[PDB]
């Protein structure tokens, strides 16, 4: 049989890229870490450096307290029981304040309190991060895509967490933390909203999330089936197209009827996959606000 | 008409089937015999599915809704109005997908290029026929298959789904969901990354390669490199299929209950599952 | 009502984005053309994209796209037909000629150049701490055709500096001049290196390389597309 460049043949090693300077401020990057033989029959097998800077030490420090936050509650509503924490790890729940305390930041720390607090924690963690996926790229002399499309994702979690129970008058309608408590909020909020399926930005949500799988399985196989032509290189292929960028784009054209370019499918990627979270927050912001029943007002309108 | 490079590519050769008798292109299409066939079964189900809407009387797309037998019908054939429209239509959908998957590997021939593609869109296929043909038989009809319709077969996820409760707690659908949203995850990181070094801040030269890993490992302590990348989005995508495939193949064959009794094998176990306090004490 | 109103500008939006993407996706290979190389008057409902420049790191120039196209070199091929859809055969060797999947591209003559401006591929002879970390060690094995003869041995391993990957294997014929041979075309085993797409005695066709420390893009493209040739037209031997 030929062989497929799924796993590499011969991993080859050495001496560590400590990687561009740029304007990147050395003084907040690491050590270069360990190699890793297991991860060099996939991928690369360096580890590290990584930059931690202001930002960086915030969002890491927010992000413990919101875990740390969690865990302490976890282990109360365990009884401090190391064999029940394990065995109901799963289906703790830390809730939000009852309905009776509507946005107010006053209740008790057993009752909605220490979810506040953990929201607060988490609120600092995630707008941390994504200033700092702004930064690296800004002291790179990068393009600011990656911080964008992360504020897709951030704008679904806000809507969940923060826009949608606010415009409701209540912290009660957010999610809680909980492995299983989470699923069955979900599953409780398609139910009291009438069929989130019928929720037309639900329908567009799933359509490029599977979408989504349907474009990197498409360009994933397609770029390891042109890199005997050197075609995983793409930068290059941008600047000075070669035959491996051709007959990439030939093979979709002669099957479907059209094509991309190099830096042409990676925006039609960027925006599957923003879109996902883009259309599925509106879906969130306007249940319960605007629309009580999708599946009503679909058979109207 | 041609892309300007294209004319040195469009030499003789590749066909598995056939010779050079089907070797030609219509447009930008490539045919070959498994684009004949491709048209041939894409045009009997188009046509049945038009039948099927002047039986069910409506030309709405939101409306038509092909059946399949009801589950009284076992795995027999069934009258066209009563199901047999569904099964001929499910014939051609899988001749059709088939055909277009050795289109395509005829397609990497003349290209000379690796055949992963159709090996990808294979895995796609086989969440279809696992729905449509080995989860159904291994529960003894085709009725409970889902139905084509843009609505219906909607109503069709959340009937099945609701069966077994929240469909949540099926382990496999788990693993599932956890692919396809890293997947998008992967996605979306990996067009910014790819983006952002071809279209650096204004007044800046075009970045390198170098600079995508740098980025990488400054964020995260790792980057997985070119290759990697595109070997970790096919791997997550087809991961998600699969584990589709695989949480559906197990619900109603080996699996009939409300999923979330799955999860007492964890809770239950005989040792902390008396303790009292926690949630199931 | 709010939604119908978001769904309907949801719609507006999306129609925007697909018209905008299928354009940046028109900046190579656009306009079409008629099989004899001249403008086809059919040249989609989307209009070519407005030109844009990329600045190449290092002194290398800039690239206008979309722009002036041509392939700078001759194509040995010929119409099978008066009407268009048919094949082009070669006229030639298609494999010495570069056409079908024996194709290369004219890319610039010069190495793809790191972030600091050295070269990406090095054989490993002239990269400093460079070595097999795991898997079969090929330096030495036998190289082997699909005509189970042996072609030569090899001699190094060519190198992505920044990625840390095999990229080429360099390999002597009995004459004592060497080859690249792409990663991704090798079968690496315990005892020898199997390279299905070529017989032995079409490892010399591979095209050479001027120095024998770098490879520029030219060269990559050349020796990729004849190696990846062979699978169709070394196939009857
Ligand atoms: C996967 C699990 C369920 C399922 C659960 C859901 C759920 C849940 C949803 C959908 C939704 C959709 N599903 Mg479904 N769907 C299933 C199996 C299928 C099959 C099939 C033959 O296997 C098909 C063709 C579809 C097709 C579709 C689309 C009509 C719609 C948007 C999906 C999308 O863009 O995906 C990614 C693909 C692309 C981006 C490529 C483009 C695909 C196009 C858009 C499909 C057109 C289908 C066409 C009308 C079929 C007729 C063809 C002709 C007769 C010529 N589904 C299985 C049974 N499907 C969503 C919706 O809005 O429906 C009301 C939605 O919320
Ligand atoms: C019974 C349950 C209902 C249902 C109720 C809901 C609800 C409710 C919602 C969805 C939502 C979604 N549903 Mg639904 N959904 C159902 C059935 C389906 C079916 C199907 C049956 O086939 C499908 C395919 C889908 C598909 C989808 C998605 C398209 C969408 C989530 C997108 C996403 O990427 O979220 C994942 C991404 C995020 C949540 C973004 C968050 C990112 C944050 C910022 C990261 C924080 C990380 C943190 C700091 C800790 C980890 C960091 C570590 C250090 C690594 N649903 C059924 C009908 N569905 C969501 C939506 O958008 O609705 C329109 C949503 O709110
Ligand atoms: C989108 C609609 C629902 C929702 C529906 C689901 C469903 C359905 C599932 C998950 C599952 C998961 N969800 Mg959730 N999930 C939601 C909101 C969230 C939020 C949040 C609000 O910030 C977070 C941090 C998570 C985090 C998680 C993970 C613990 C887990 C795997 C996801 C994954 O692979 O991530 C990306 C991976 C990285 C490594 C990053 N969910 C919203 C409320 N979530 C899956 C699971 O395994 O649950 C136990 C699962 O089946
Ligand atoms: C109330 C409903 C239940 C539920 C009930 C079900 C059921 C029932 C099923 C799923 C399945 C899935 N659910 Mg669920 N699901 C729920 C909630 C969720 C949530 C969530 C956030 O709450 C999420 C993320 C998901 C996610 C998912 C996916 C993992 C999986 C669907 C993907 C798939 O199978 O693709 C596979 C892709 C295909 C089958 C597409 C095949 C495409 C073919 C080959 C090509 C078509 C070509 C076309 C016709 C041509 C068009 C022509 C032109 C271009 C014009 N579910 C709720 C709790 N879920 C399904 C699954 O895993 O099935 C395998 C499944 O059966
Ligand atoms: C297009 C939307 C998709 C998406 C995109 C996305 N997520 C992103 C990004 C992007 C573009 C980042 O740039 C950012 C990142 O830095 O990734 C490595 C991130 C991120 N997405 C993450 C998680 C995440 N994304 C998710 C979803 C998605 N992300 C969508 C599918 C999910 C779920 C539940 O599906 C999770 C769990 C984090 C790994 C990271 C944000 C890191 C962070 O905020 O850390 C704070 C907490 C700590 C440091 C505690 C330790
Ligand atoms: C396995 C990973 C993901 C994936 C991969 C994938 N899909 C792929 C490929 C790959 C690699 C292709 O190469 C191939 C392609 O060419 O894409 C451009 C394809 C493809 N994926 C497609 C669709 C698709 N993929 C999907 C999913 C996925 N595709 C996975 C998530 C989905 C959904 C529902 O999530 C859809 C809708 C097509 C665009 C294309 C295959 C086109 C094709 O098969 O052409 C021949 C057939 C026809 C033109 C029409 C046949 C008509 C039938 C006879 C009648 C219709 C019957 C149908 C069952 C009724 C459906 C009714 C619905 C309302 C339910
Ligand atoms: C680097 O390489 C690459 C390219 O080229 C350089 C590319 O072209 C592409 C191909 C990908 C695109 C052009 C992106 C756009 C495509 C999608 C969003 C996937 C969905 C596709 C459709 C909905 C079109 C379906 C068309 C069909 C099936 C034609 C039907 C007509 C008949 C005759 C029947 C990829 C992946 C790639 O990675
Ligand atoms: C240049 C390729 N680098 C790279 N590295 C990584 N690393 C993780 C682990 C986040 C996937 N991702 C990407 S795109 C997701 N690209
Ligand atoms: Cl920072
Ligand atoms: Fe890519």
């Amino acid at each position: 049989a030929e062989y497929q460049n799924i796993f590499s043949q011969v991993q080859v090693r050495g001496p560590a890229d400590l990687g561009m300077t740029e304007d990147v401020n050395l003084a907040n990057r690491s050590g270069v870490g360990p190699f890793s033989t297991l991860l060099g029959w996939f991928g690369n097998a360096q580890l590290g450096p990584i930059y931690l800077g202001s930002l960086g030490v915030l969002s890491l420090f927010s992000g413990l307290m919101w875990f740390f936050t969690i865990g302490i509650w976890f282990w109360y509503q365990a009884g401090w029981n190391p064999a029940v924490f394990l065995r109901d790890l799963f289906f703790f729940s830390l809730e939000p304040p009852a309905p009776e305390y509507g946005l107010s930041f006053a209740a008790p720390l057993k009752e909605g309190g220490l979810w506040l607090i953990a929201s607060f924690f988490m609120f600092v963690a995630v707008w941390s991060w994504w200033g700092r996926t702004y930064l690296r790229a800004q002291a790179l002399g990068m393009g600011k895509h990656t911080a964008w499309a992360f504020l897709s994702a951030i704008w679904l979690w806000m809507v969940l967490g923060f826009i949608r129970p606010i415009l409701m008058g209540s912290w009660s309608e957010a999610v809680p933390y909980g492995i299983f408590s989470h699923l069955d909020w979900t599953n409780n909020f398609s139910l009291v909203h009438g069929n989130l399926f019928y929720n037309p930005f639900h329908g567009l949500s799933i359509a490029f999330l599977y979408g989504s799988a349907l474009l990197f399985a498409m360009h994933g196989a397609t770029i390891l089936a042109v890199s005997r032509f050197g075609g995983e290189r793409e930068l290059e292929q941008i600047a000075d197209r070669g035959t491996a960028a051709e007959r990439a784009a030939l093979f979709w054209r002669w099957t479907m009827g059209f094509n991309a370019t190099m830096e042409g499918i990676h925006r039609w990627a960027i925006w599957m996959a923003v879109l996902v979270t883009l259309t599925g927050g509106i879906g969130i912001l306007l249940s319960g606000t605007v629309v009580d029943n999708w599946y009503v007002w679909g058979q109207n309108h | 008409a041609l892309l300007s490079f294209e004319r040195k590519y469009r030499v003789p050769g590749g066909t598995l089937v056939g010779g050079n008798l089907f070797d030609f292109w219509v447009g930008p299409f490539y045919v070959g015999f498994f684009g004949v066939a491709t048209f041939f079964f894409a045009a009997l189900g188009i046509i049945l599915i038009a039948w099927s809407a002047v039986l069910q009387g409506t030309w709405n797309p939101q409306l038509i809704s092909v059946y399949p037998p009801a589950l009284e019908y076992g795995l027999g054939g069934a009258p066209l109005a009563k199901g047999g429209l569904w099964q001929i239509i499910t014939i051609c959908a899988t001749g059709a997908f088939v055909s277009w998957a050795l289109r395509e590997v005829e397609i990497c021939r003349k290209l000379g290029i690796g055949y992963h593609i159709p090996f990808a869109f294979a895995f796609a296929i086989l969440a279809y026929l696992t729905l449509v043909l080995f989860r159904p038989v291994m529960m003894g009809a085709w009725g409970y298959a889902f139905p084509y319709g843009i609505w219906t077969h909607l109503d069709w996820v959340s009937n099945t789904g609701y069966t077994y409760g929240n469909f949540h707690y099926n382990p496999a659908h788990m693993i599932a969901i956890s692919f396809f949203f890293t997947n998008a995850l992967a996605l979306a990181l990996h067009g910014a990354l790819v983006l952002s070094a071809a279209n650096p801040e204004k007044g800046k030269e075009m970045r390198t390669p170098d600079h995508e890993d740098t980025f990488f490992r400054d964020l995260v302590g790792y980057s997985i490199g070119t290759l990697g990348i595109h070997r970790l989005g096919l791997l997550l995508s087809l991961s998600a299929v699969f584990f589709s495939a695989l949480c559906m193949i197990i619900t109603g064959t080996i699996w009939f209950d409300q999923w979330v009794d799955w999860w007492q094998w964890w809770v239950k176990l005989p040792w902390w599952a008396n303790i009292p306090g926690g949630i199931n004490g | 009502d709010l939604a119908s109103l978001a769904i309907y500008s949801f719609w507006i939006f999306l129609a925007g984005l697909i018209y905008y993407l299928q354009t940046e996706n028109m900046r190579e290979g656009y306009p079409l053309e008629n099989e004899d190389g001249t403008p086809a008057a059919n040249q989609g409902p989307f209009p070519l994209p407005k030109p844009k420049t990329f600045i190449l790191p290092h002194g290398r120039g800039t690239l206008t796209v979309p722009g002036p196209e041509s392939e700078d070199r001759p194509i040995a091929l010929a119409r099978t037909a008066v009407s268009e859809g048919f094949p082009h055969a070669p006229t030639g060797d298609p494999m010495k000629d570069g056409v079908g999947p024996a194709s290369w591209v004219a890319r610039r003559d010069l190495p793809e150049l790191d972030g600091h401006g050295h070269n990406k591929i090095k054989p490993m002879k002239a990269a400093a701490g460079f070595h097999v970390s795991a898997g079969k060690n090929p330096i030495g094995l036998p190289v082997r055709g699909c005509d189970l003869e042996i072609a030569g041995k090899v001699v190094d391993i060519w190198v992505d500096i920044p990625e840390q990957m095999a990229r080429f294997l360099e390999v002597e014929l009995k004459d004592g001049s060497t080859r690249l041979l792409p990663m991704q075309m090798v079968k690496v085993q315990s005892n020898r290196v199997h390279v299905n797409a070529l017989s032995s005695d079409l490892f010399a066709g591979i095209p050479t390389i001027k120095s024998p420390t770098e490879v520029t893009l030219l060269e990559e493209d050349k020796i990729c597309g004849y190696v990846a040739g062979g699978l169709m037209y070394a196939a009857p031997k």
